[PDB]
């Protein structure tokens, strides 16, 4: 009984930044995310399950969404997306489309376009009920360099504040 | 029975061995973990 | 702003793939509800009735040496059947459907330019047959009942068992029906209506006669109607202990051999499976007090069902009943899990130290009369509840 | 495609119907199609007419049969400004049973069953009977001279509970229960464009007492004048609202109680009438789960009626009338 | 009988200004209101019941009301108000909100805000039926100092005037 206060809900494997190490290519150092294997005292490895929200954000940013219908067409196998979206019930798509920007001159317009796309795609974190106020701060024009820091606002696993305007996220058990 | 219905323990050992050789890269599994429960489900599904 | 770049902030307009440049962008959001004006009263009422359908209004321009061809192509696209995907300049992508498109075009007043006034509506599909949604709030007991009927009539034929065991087998059946009768009588209690007098008369009349349970049809009909009456006699919590006792009674195995053991085991399996089904239905009829309570009740039922599924397969008695039991188990799993986690959405508020029941209820809900609800969930004196309190989602 | 209908007066797939209303019901024997055709007239060129007054039609709804039976009438209208319309009406193939007059030679069926008296009261106009209830035996069946092919059936299926209506193929269904075939759980907030539930109290009755007389062979005196009575009760209404609906053939105990329960289901099914208007266009006896919490409906109800309506402007909606969850 | 006229209604205890005495703090002398205990000839103390309207006005001004919904929320126990408001039938709130002014520059604007809040709160004196013409005359800007003179128009326990636009309020037995 009284023990109750701890959800029996668990978390599955989570993709993590720099799980497979950096990859230098003389332009900089990338992250190459993947799955982190946590070892034990006596063999018995196990996949890690931390940073759930960042895991969803990586799953969203780093997967191509469906392309838009053009008169040119697409190769049967290049039109992006996931067939598993045919079975979900929330009536949404899976992935992002930052890599589908219609490039143009005057890189300020390209920056604004990428901002719009990244924000529209990351809003699915709030729509799923995992964060509350995800937001981006994409600001640069350089030659082509761009910085795109992302903030994923979260909660705790026990409602400690009374009288909020919104409504507790539906999945505040991941701790966001 | 009419197909074969192998010994349960042997079937679970084979399932766990496949999961360790493929996903965990050859290491055994922590009891009462996510992978342990995944293995148990698969087993139930193969039994069905 | 001073350096606001307009065409890098408004999205380029396009409907159904055909792109065009827009000159305006409107919308008609809203929310529709009633308005009550009770007579002779200084009071008013309001009742929110849903969402108001959105509509968008745009104005396209065509100023090019080939604006006639572009206007005609645009007209051909706008009159294409069905809704299509629209890129509103200031609201992004929506699914809209054209409703009117006026095409004004003078010659000796303004030659060269063509303006088009467009009126779109938010357009979503339905499906075709008015929404085949499934009431995942509910358990369906018909499939498992028919499966138990099949499994019972497959292993119960008191005309095909050895003559020196038929009396024992039929006596086992009669004893099971006696158990269901005692269950009903212990659950009805203070029921006085004449239905309660006739049902009791029918139980005796069926238990007095001798040749009733010698046929599988009568045996199964008696059992199924007895369970249906035991269900229809009370509601919710009341039916717990009774049903649980049945699960204990039918948790034994037969000592006879050959087909006799199979017949008695069919009796016990039918009773246990029916009782687990109706106990799940009884759990569903009452609201969960805590997440752990609902999960523990589901664990009980899933344990019983899995035990019966492993029994129905040990030496491949009947594979079909094993499959039916497994499907029923996943069904009751979804129902009981949704009941434990989402029937009331329970949260654990963390107060700074213990507070009264009234204070906690009024801080959480904004209404202290709901303090009566914090007593069934939290243990602790009414004057010191907490400092962590389980309650409903606001 | 949203396309529901494709009407065939004989093979001519209607492509001009400016509107349509198709109604099916259990409270009656037939249905009512009502098409609206354009029918232009150029007063110099030759024009052609169709005097059908009987040429047979069907309405495949959303790629499936809905009706089967321009027999009704032709109603060519006129006006200066919006004239030249043609309203066609088409009842169900089980119609002549409704507008005829019995022409069976004898008039006195002896030692027959209601099924048989119904088979010979129908096979005079080639309407195959979908008997799916039971066989009840009755000694004396005298048909009032030329009454009506439908009044007599309705009389013979009311004193032994049997719903009498028409299916989608074009047959006469004499049932006792439902058509099974369960379906969409209409929930308030999900598809109900409009709803109206009304469970009144002026059309209910606590005790229904059925009396009558025995019409068997040899039975006379008390056993045919005194005994036959029965008192069925609906332990849902409330106070003592009695009644006495008298019987009109071979009053057996089962016969009495059965006429009683038939009316005790009629009055029951009228004491909670739920009309719902849903959106897009299979429920003539279907049961559905319905959820309208504000009026306290959380129950499984049977659709008594079904009306598809259309009009190229703002329509495509279906109106269901449902059956109470006692 | 003819010596009837004396409303059998009594008055309960009332909070009073300076019942517990002033509290010097070198910035000035405040009041510290509480409950006044009246002695008798022979022991037997008793709580006074004078000055009912000013007592209600004190209970209104010196009690924090429920705060407004924000985006961050409030601690479960700091959101002001009184749970006893869940049972009154007049559909109103108990307390004042002059301590919740969103402070800003240009103290003239804060003066106007405090005026609005105090007048909105003290209108409840007329609404309950204890006064008729409450009004404030908050007029200063100084550094931060402000005067807030409050007037509470009252009546007597016998209608001595005929032909009024309004009505004898509701509770003219407290003497207002």
């Amino acid at each position: 009984c009284t023990v109750d206060v701890a959800d029996r809900r668990k978390r599955f494997w989570t993709t993590q930044i720099a799980a497979c190490g950096t990859s230098s290519d003389d332009c900089g150092d990338c992250a190459r995310p993947g799955l982190q294997l946590m070892c034990n005292g006596q063999g018995q490895v196990t996949v890690s399950t931390d940073n759930y929200a960042v895991g969803l954000a990586l799953n969203i940013l780093l997967t191509d969404a469906s392309k838009a219908d053009t008169g040119c067409g697409w190769t049967p196998g290049n039109r992006g997306g996931f067939w598993g979206d045919s079975f979900r019930s929330d009536n949404l798509r899976s992935g992002s489309k930052i890599r589908q920007v219609p490039t143009r001159t005057s890189m300020r317009e390209t920056v604004s376009l990428i901002r719009a796309y990244a924000l529209d795609d990351l809003k699915k974190l709030v729509t799923y009920g995992v964060a509350k106020s995800v937001d981006v701060d994409l600001t640069y024009r350089g030659s082509n360099k761009i910085d795109m820091t992302v903030i994923i606002q979260g909660v705790d696993g026990n409602e400690s504040r009374v009288g909020l305007t919104g409504e507790r996220i539906s999945n505040a058990w991941v701790w966001s | 029975c009419t197909i074969q219905r192998p010994d349960p323990q042997d079937l679970r050992n084979d399932i766990a061995t496949r999961f360790s050789t493929n996903v965990l890269g050859g290491a055994p599994i922590i009891p009462e973990s996510n992978e342990f429960y995944v293995v148990s489900l698969e087993y139930a599904m193969q039994e069905e | 702003g001073p350096c606001y770049n307009p065409d890098a902030e408004y999205l380029p307009a396009s409907f159904k793939g055909f792109s065009f440049d827009a000159d305006s962008s409107d919308s008609d959001h809203g929310r529709n509800g009633a308005e009550a004006e009770f007579v002779f009263g200084e009071r008013t009422g309001y009742a929110d009735l849903g969402i108001k359908i959105k509509s968008y209004q745009l104005r396209a321009r065509f100023q090019t040496n080939d604006h006639i061809a572009q206007t005609n192509a645009f007209i051909a696209v706008l009159e294409s059947p069905g809704p299509g995907l629209l890129v509103h300049p200031t609201r992004g992508t929506v699914f809209a459907a054209c409703r009117s498109a006026r095409v004004t075009d003078s010659k000796v007043d303004a030659a060269g330019v063509t303006y088009v006034e467009l009126d779109f509506v938010e357009a979503n599909s339905v499906l075709s047959g008015f929404g085949l949604v499934g009431n995942l709030v509910a358990l369906a007991l018909a499939p498992i009942i028919t499966a138990t009927e099949g499994s019972f009539k497959r292993h119960f034929s008191p005309d095909n068992i050895r003559y020196y065991n038929t009396e024992a087998v039929v006596s086992t059946m009669a004893q099971a029906v006696t158990q269901v009768q005692n269950a009903y009588l212990a659950i009805s209690g203070n029921d006085t209506s004449q239905d309660k007098w006739t049902t009791v008369r029918d139980f005796r009349n069926v238990l007095i006669d001798e040749f009733t349970f010698y046929s599988p049809a009568n045996a199964w009909n008696v059992l199924r109607n007895g369970f249906a009456i035991l269900d229809a006699a009370a509601t919710g919590s009341d039916k717990f202990n009774v049903l649980r006792n049945l699960i204990n009674w039918s948790s034994t195995h037969s000592d006879l051999d050959g087909e006799s053991g199979d017949a008695e085991n069919a009796i016990f399996t039918a009773v246990r499976v029916l009782s687990a089904a109706y106990l799940a239905k009884a759990y569903t009829e009452t609201a969960a007090t805590t997440v752990n309570e609902g999960l523990t009740q589901y664990d009980l039922i899933a344990a019983v069902l899995e035990q019966e599924a492993q029994i129905a397969k040990d030496d491949c008695h009947d594979n079909e009943f094993f499959l039916q039991i497994r499907a029923f188990a996943v069904d009751v799993a979804r129902v009981m899990v949704n009941r434990a986690y989402n029937s009331p959405s329970l949260i654990v508020y963390a107060f700074p130290g213990t507070v009264h029941g009234l204070v906690a209820a009024w801080e959480i809900f904004g209404d202290a009369k709901r303090s009566r609800d914090l007593e069934a969930r939290n243990n602790g004196s009414p004057w010191a509840v907490g400092p962590k309190i389980i309650s409903e989602r606001v | 495609m949203i396309k529901p209908m494709r009407i065939f007066i004989g093979g001519e797939e209607l492509v001009t119907y400016t509107s349509a209303q198709l109604q099916r019901t259990k409270k009656q024997m037939t249905g009512s199609l009502t098409v609206e055709i354009f029918l232009d007239y150029v007063p110099t060129k030759p024009t052609i007419v169709n005097a059908v007054r009987g040429k047979e039609i069907l309405v495949y709804i959303m790629g499936e049969l809905a009706f089967t039976g321009a027999g009704g009438d032709v109603s060519v209208n006129f006006s200066k400004g919006n004239g030249y319309s043609v309203t066609l009406t088409a009842r169900g193939r089980t119609k002549y049973l409704i507008d005829s007059s019995q022409t069976h030679p004898t008039g006195f069926f002896k030692n027959t069953s209601d099924k048989k008296v119904i088979e010979t009261l129908v096979k005079e106009h080639n309407v195959v009977l979908q008997w799916d209830a039971e066989e009840i035996d009755e000694p004396k069946v005298t048909l009032r001279d030329g009454n009506r092919i439908y009044n007599e059936i309705f009389e013979r299926c009311n004193q032994n509970c049997h719903f009498a209506y028409e299916t989608r193929d074009g047959k006469l269904l004499i049932t006792d229960g439902t058509n099974g075939t369960v379906g969409e759980d209409i929930i308030l907030g999900y598809n109900i464009l409009d709803f109206s539930a009304e469970q009144s109290e002026d059309q209910a009755n606590s005790q229904i007492t059925v009396k009558g007389h025995r019409t068997q062979k040899g039975v006379w005196g008390n056993d045919a004048i005194v005994q036959p009575v029965q008192t069925v009760a609906d332990s849902w209404v409330g106070a003592n609202i009695p009644l006495t609906i008298q019987h009109y053939g071979d009053a057996t105990n089962e016969g009495l109680q059965r006429r009683a329960k038939f009316e005790a289901d009629r009055r029951a099914a009228e004491s909670k009438s739920v009309s719902v208007t849903v959106f897009h266009v299979w429920d003539i006896g279907t049961v559905h789960y319905v959820e309208i919490p504000p009026e306290g409906i959380f129950d499984v109800l049977e659709c008594v009626s079904l009306t598809y309506t259309v009009d190229a402007k703002s329509t495509l909606e279906t109106k269901l009338e449902l059956a109470p969850p006692p």
